[PDB]
């Protein structure tokens, strides 16, 4: 119903999704009394593995894996597909022998939602997992960003300098993939906007930090102002990361 | 992820 968050989610469900859709309204006009419904038990006969091999994955997956919101999140959805798959395998059954069966009507409409719900649950969660790598690297740039704070000496401005110029460019390289792979467009520009914004100033603070190792060092007046834009940099640095974090978590 | 590719084809075949 609602469209998917990223175009690789969609990609692996749009097609199927769809598929079930015309069933559901399909199976209402019934076109069966005469037409009937063939054997899928080959059909289902893969499902059934493919499912088993998701759940082989999926588990290999949760192993290998130091988040812990994955791993409560992810089995639920093994097992909600899994179950999923059983209700297709009995449907195929009742067709091979009563084409004609109402009750397998609805376990071929019910499996499949299961099968789709399940795997979309997967994706998510996998998903929400990748933001989260992302926003860590967000979190740990903001930190960076507090200790700014302290640097009084060119000697330190040139480590932090060297320090924070690739968090910012890791930050930057995960995100312009990020809004890459979303849908909405909305979410899109929030994130470019508020990114370019950040790219613009790393300059400017470093600048505007200069300014403050100079006169610090320089015994002279208008100390204060040169640390007010400083502070003020850092202020509105922040605000952007802490906004790209929170446009990272949409979803309506 | 792309055992979920899997799954959504063989489903996906499986309507017909």
């Amino acid at each position: 119903m609602p469209v998917f968050h990223t175009r690789t989610i969609e990609s692996i469900l749009e097609p199927v999704a769809q598929q079930i859709s015309h069933l559901v309204i399909m199976h209402e006009e019934g076109e069966v009394d005469g037409k009937a419904i063939p054997d899928l038990t080959a059909p289902v006969s893969a499902v059934q593995a493919a499912v088993s091999n998701l759940v082989r994955v999926g588990k290999e997956t949760v192993q290998t894996t130091e988040d812990q919101i994955l791993k409560r999140d992810m089995p639920p959805a093994f097992i909600k597909v899994e179950n999923a798959c059983t209700k297709l395998v009995r449907a195929a059954q009742m067709l091979q022998a009563d084409p004609y069966s109402v009750p397998a009507r609805d376990y071929l409409i019910d499996g499949s939602r299961g099968i789709l719900s399940g795997t979309s649950d997967l994706l998510l969660t996998f998903d929400e997992a990748e933001v989260r790598k992302i926003i860590r690297v967000c979190k740990g740039i903001l930190e960076y960003l507090t200790v700014a704070e302290v640097v009084e000496t060119m000697e330190d401005l040139v480590t932090y300098t060297k320090n924070l110029g690739p968090g910012m460019t890791k930050m930057a390289k995960m995100i312009d993939e990020r809004q890459q792979e979303l849908t909405h467009q909305e979410h899109r520009v929030m994130l470019v906007n508020s990114m370019n914004t950040v790219k613009e100033l790393l300059p400017v603070l470093i600048s505007a930090m200069k300014i403050f190792v100079t006169t610090k060092n320089t015994k002279s007046q208008g100390i204060e102002e040169a640390l007010k834009n400083r502070n003020f940099t850092v202020e509105k640095m922040s605000a952007e990361i802490n906004e790209i974090i929170r446009v990272l978590q949409l979803t309506s | 992820l792309e055992a979920a590719r899997n799954t959504t084809t063989m489903l996906s075949k499986t309507l017909s």
